[PDB]
């Protein structure tokens, strides 16, 4: 267990803006919140993930999203291969405990029809790896961030990378790497109002949370990160 | 078109306060016929009248104490014009008014109160303090008798009026606070135009574009309604803000004619204590006033009296008191 | 005086945008779903007509709610949705935003809020059996109001009152799903009907789905109406030194206006100005004195407008500056003022005379006679006293509208 | 000029009678008439908005301006009690110069104050000073100066 | 009556809320009930402005 101190910080929209105080309602991860540092059972996936981690010579590979992870009902499926991101949503009968010169690759039990299967550039690749991921509005929303340094206490937000319309439901989640039980973290996100600020250019240089403690507050109601002596 | 003649009340009412701002300028600054100069010579009897005097050398022509203020007090203007909003300049420049109030200073340096009431008339300037002295119970010769004490105190505390300005931020309150709700009021005016209030888009094109003339028709009243509504707020707090400038601008006017063109014995009027003159200076939308004013100090105990008995008869004093 | 406003006009027109979008699959299918398990399909990505789907003509209701069906081909929508099935005419007012109906709880649920389009055609011939077809089956019973947009299939048995049947149906347990008496002999109503809606979104994301338009070259430097994409404007279009982001279309200032724009055609960001525009005013003397006139364009560069004098406050036409200086006549602003002197004159108002006053170390200046004089000073003390009927004045004589009142 | 805004504002809330406010018709009995009792509430009920609408405004605007009037009538009784039934000493309070006396006359909703004053005229140049030294002692004056 | 004055604002201002200004019900509940979610936005809206 750990803490989150500043993270989980993406851009909302895609529309440019500079040296402006903006204010948004979003899914966010809350300032200064409980994160699980798992060190190796399914995970559940109640409105987002943040995930993040730190190792090298790409150990993890993909996840598994699902909402009971069986053959008859759809899931999807991630793989980064090093050449090429593999998408997919299939039904497919997954292993108890699935992972991947080892010629030979596991296959999962079983597989169906292929909805969809996107196919792009790979993703990943002493530096850190986050991710958000979200699902609503029949739209499954990814963002990334790949940052050179432990969860390091400063501000870096993440651009948005991919959105799939595949428009299905999903409760748990697993990861795709030897789980014989590596170090990566888990969060969750919640409703929240946060505080942006927009510098020259179109970065995101600060935010505030609006709930975590009345000074908060304060900084939200006057709109400013400065607040004189008053009441 | 059909919806009243509200835009033509609403550009009169804003019209009205426009020509009211510059009336209010004019009452108080413009209250002298001839533009007065200082000799050449600076030498006033060893008081020192460098820091409100113009400077020279500087290109506005002001003096060290109007350069501060005007420091002091201090793209969203495109945003706000490309909405049909627009500020008007004043017609009276700084420049102007500057040398209005260098106009006065030099009238009451060199001529007493005397321009205040016909031709100017000259007169030494410890001459004109012990007239003052007069004023307020004290006699001459304790001004003649004092002289450089009193003009080492005077040229002290101008000294020190910089350095008070300077540290504390605080003192200009009121002039920034004139500029943050007008400013306030504009962006709320041009912040308010993306409400939706009801129909299905805040835009006008989208709503043009997507529906036909008859069902645009209702979507549109609705955008109508909520926009006239925020204009008539603004309006009528524009409306009460100014007639509190005025009742201020009012009292500027009287403080000007009473303290500066004239010596008054109203307390507390001009300053706190006992008034002897007071100086103009301009800043960015007001005046600031500097009052000289007597104090005393280092009392003594003594028994009095009220009547002396002598020869069978009853003596009270002339003008002073028995101790 | 202040009388009117000027503004520059558009001198062109600017429009920005393939592959065609195939619809004829979707309406022209040999079978469709059943009401409650309701066919979707997903459209994005191509170009499509709406007037060739028009052309077939088999339709008996068209009802659009977001957009008006003539301007469908002119508007670009993402994120298209098709959602198909085939009910008989009898419960095709059930299908409505925010409509009570059997199907419409039970069944398919419309949200009130629905921005899209719902048509209908009657293929009694091709969907009806002549020996009666009952594989079309509808839900009839559940324990809960179904959602909007929720698509439910599993059929259960349905229990109808105390009695727990656990698969033994009988007397109060009616399983829900039943199917339709499809008889020929059936009238209008109750012959099958092929329904289809459409469900689009305006402005959440950047355009896929465009219509039958055609792409212009651009210009610059001119103030002209433009349509990228569906957004339409009106102004100046100049090269942009924006910063956007791969993912980033538009731009905005503080005020929410947009203020950037990428053309879909060629990946470049343009900045957008509305063309110049401001207030007139009309400086006369007198009308008996004289009819010439001189005219104040505020807050304009005198470079902007089809003798010429530049000011502080705008753009001059029609006086002549001069170096004098007299006391105001016609303040125009920022020190200058106007006069009539066989032609009208501007100049820099004057303060003043010029005096100097004899200061000395030793020398004073003593009256030697007086003036008495009087003066005037008038002051406003009353005004009128006025009084109103309040229900004489907004209703006047109907006693219908005192009620209301 | 009072009497001239109060007339403009009766005008305007005279005119603005004849203005539709979105319904078919401003007349009354045309909206009874025309249609149905169910349908002509609403056609009534935005006339009624309206006209409310106006009729507050109205008022309002004229409590502003009352406001102003009463200011100037505070003003013009304390230059009647200060100038007239007495002498004043503040400067440009009545009149320009040295007040002497005032003389009041009654006009239409208002006064009008005549301020008699004294100037000084046809000065003339001298050399002063401050004290005399007489008998090894200084001398000052009593109530003038020195020529 | 300078107490008055303020004092009687306050109550005209607590009494509005019993008017129903051209709506069915100045109650809030009374109107969420009895009608369908489409119907009652414009009766809610009356009584909003
Ligand atoms: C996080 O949660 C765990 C279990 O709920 C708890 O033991 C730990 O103290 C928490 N971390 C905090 C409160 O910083
Ligand atoms: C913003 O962009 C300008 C472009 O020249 C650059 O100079 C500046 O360093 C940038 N600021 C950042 C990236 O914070
Ligand atoms: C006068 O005498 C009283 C009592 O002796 C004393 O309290 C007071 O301080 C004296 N005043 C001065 C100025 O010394
Ligand atoms: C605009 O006005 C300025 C002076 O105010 C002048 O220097 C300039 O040439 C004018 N035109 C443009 C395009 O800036
Ligand atoms: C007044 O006297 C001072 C010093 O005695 C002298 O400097 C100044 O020039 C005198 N003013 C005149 C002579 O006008
Ligand atoms: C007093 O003398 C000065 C010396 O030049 C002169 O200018 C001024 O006019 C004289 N005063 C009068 C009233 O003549």
């Amino acid at each position: 267990y750990t803490n989150s101190f500043t993270r989980g910080v993406y851009y909302p929209d895609k529309v440019f803006r500079s040296s402006v105080l903006h204010s948004t309602q979003d899914l966010f991860l809350p300032f200064f919140s409980n994160v699980t540092w798992f060190h190796a059972p399914v995970l559940p996936f109640n409105d987002g993930v943040y995930f993040a981690s730190t190792e090298k010579s790409n150990i993890i590979r993909g996840w598994i999203f699902g909402t009971t992870l069986d053959s008859k009902t759809q899931s999807l499926l991630i793989v980064n291969n090093a050449t090429n991101v593999v998408i997919k949503v299939c039904e497919f009968q997954f292993c108890n405990d699935p992972f991947l010169m080892e010629s030979e690759f596991r296959v999962y039990s079983s597989a169906n029809n292929c909805t969809f299967e996107y196919v792009s550039q790979p993703f990943l690749m002493k530096n850190l790896r986050e991710f958000v991921f979200k699902n609503i509005d029949g739209y499954f929303k990814i963002y990334s961030k790949h940052t050179p340094i432990d969860l390091p206490q400063g501000f870096s937000a993440l651009e948005p990378l991919v959105d799939l319309p595949i428009g299905i439901n999903i409760t748990r989640f697993q990861t795709l790497l030897a789980l014989h039980r590596a170090a990566y973290y888990v969060g969750y996100l919640q409703p929240r109002t946060f505080l942006l600020k927009y510098n020259e250019n179109g970065t995101i240089t600060d935010a505030v949370d609006c709930a975590l403690d009345p000074l908060s507050e304060t900084k939200c109601t006057l709109k400013s990160f400065t607040v004189e002596k008053g009441i | 078109l059909q919806y009243g003649s509200f835009c033509t009340q609403l550009k009169r009412a804003l019209t009205g306060i426009a020509v009211e701002q510059d009336k209010n300028t004019q009452e108080v600054f413009a209250q002298v016929k001839q533009i007065y100069k200082t000799p050449p010579i600076k030498y006033f009897g060893g008081f020192n009248f460098s820091q409100i005097l113009p400077d020279p050398s500087k290109p506005s022509k002001r003096s060290p104490i109007e350069d501060l203020l005007f420091n002091k007090v201090t793209d969203l203007i495109c945003a706000q014009k490309f909405n049909g909003l627009t500020v008007l300049p004043p017609l009276l420049t700084d420049e102007m008014i500057a040398q209005y109030t260098s106009a006065l200073l030099a009238g009451t340096i060199t001529s007493g109160w005397t321009f205040g009431a016909g031709p100017a008339l000259q007169i030494p300037f410890p001459m004109q303090m012990a007239y003052r002295f007069n004023g307020i119970g004290v006699t001459q010769n304790v001004l003649y008798e004092n002289q450089k004490l009193i003009a080492n105190q005077f040229n002290s505390a101008i000294g020190k009026i910089q350095d008070s300005l300077s540290s504390t931020p605080s003192a200009l309150g009121k002039l920034q606070d004139v500029v943050n709700h007008n400013a306030q009021a504009l962006n709320t005016l041009v912040k308010q135009l993306s409400s939706k209030f009801g129909a299905i888009s805040s835009v006008l094109n989208d709503i043009l574009s997507r529906l036909d003339p008859p069902e645009a028709e209702v979507q549109i009243d609705r955008l109508i309604t909520g926009r006239l509504q925020s204009l008539q707020t603004y309006v009528t707090q524009q409306l009460i803000r100014a007639a509190e400038i005025r009742a201020s601008a009012n009292l500027a006017a009287t403080k000007m004619s009473e303290c500066v063109l004239g010596q008054s014995k109203r307390v507390d009027f001009c300053g706190k204590g006992y008034h002897l003159m007071s100086f103009p200076q301009s800043a960015p939308h007001g005046v600031v006033f500097l009052h000289v004013t007597y104090v005393p100090a280092q009392e003594k105990n003594f028994t009095t009296a009220p009547a002396i008995c002598h020869d069978g008869k009853a003596h009270f004093p002339r003008e002073g008191v028995f101790v | 005086y202040q009388t009117s406003n000027f503004r520059v006009q558009p001198t062109e027109s600017i429009v920005r945008f393939t592959n065609l979008c195939p619809f004829d699959e979707v309406f022209n299918a040999t079978r469709f779903a059943s009401v409650y398990a309701w066919n979707r399909k997903r459209i994005s990505n191509c170009v499509a007509d709406y007037s060739v789907l028009y052309n077939f003509a088999p339709f008996f209701a068209f009802k659009c709610y977001g957009v008006s069906p003539t301007k469908l081909n002119d508007l670009c929508f993402t994120n298209v949705y098709a959602d198909s099935f085939v009910i008989r005419g009898n419960e095709v007012s059930q299908i409505a935003p925010g409509q009570t109906g059997n199907i419409a709880d039970y069944n398919y649920k419309l949200p009130d809020d629905f921005t899209g389009c719902v048509i209908a055609w009657n293929s009694n011939k091709l969907d009806s059996k002549v020996g009666g077809n009952y594989n079309y089956r509808y839900r009839l019973f559940r324990k809960s109001n179904l959602k909007p947009f929720e698509r439910d299939i599993s059929t259960e048995i349905y229990q109808a009152g105390n009695k727990p049947c656990n698969g033994v149906a009988g007397v109060n347990c009616y399983f829900p799903l039943q199917s339709y008496g499809f008889r020929p002999t059936y009238g209008v109503g109750h012959q099958p009907y092929r329904v289809v809606v459409l469900s689009f979104e305006l402005l959440h994301a950047p355009a896929t789905v465009c219509g039958p338009k055609k792409s212009t070259n651009l210009v610059k430097n001119k103030c002209v109406n433009f349509n990228f994409n569906g957004l339409t404007g009106t102004g100046v279009l100049t090269e942009s030194n924006k910063k956007f982001l791969p993912f980033q279309q538009f731009g905005r200032d503080i005020a929410d206006t947009t203020d950037a724009v990428r053309d879909p055609q060629t990946l470049e960001i343009l900045d957008i100005t509305p063309c110049s525009f401001g207030g007139v005013s009309v400086i006369t003397p007198g009308t008996n004195t004289s009819n010439q006139v001189a005219v104040l364009y505020q807050g304009v560069n005198c470079t902007e407008v089809p003798n010429v004098f530049q000011t502080r406050a705008g753009c001059l036409i029609g006086a002549e500056y001069v170096n004098n200086s007299y006391e105001c006549d016609i303040p125009i602003g920022a020190g200058i003022c106007a006069s009539y002197q066989q032609s009208i004159i501007a100049y820099t108002m004057s303060l003043g005379a010029e005096n100097s006053v004899a200061y000395s170390n030793n020398s004073i200046a003593i009256p030697t006679n007086f003036t008495i004089s009087v003066t005037t000073e008038i002051l406003p003390v009353s005004m009128t006293k006025t009084s109103v009927d309040c229900t004489m004045y907004i209703c006047g004589d109907s006693t219908e509208c005192s009620n209301l009142l």
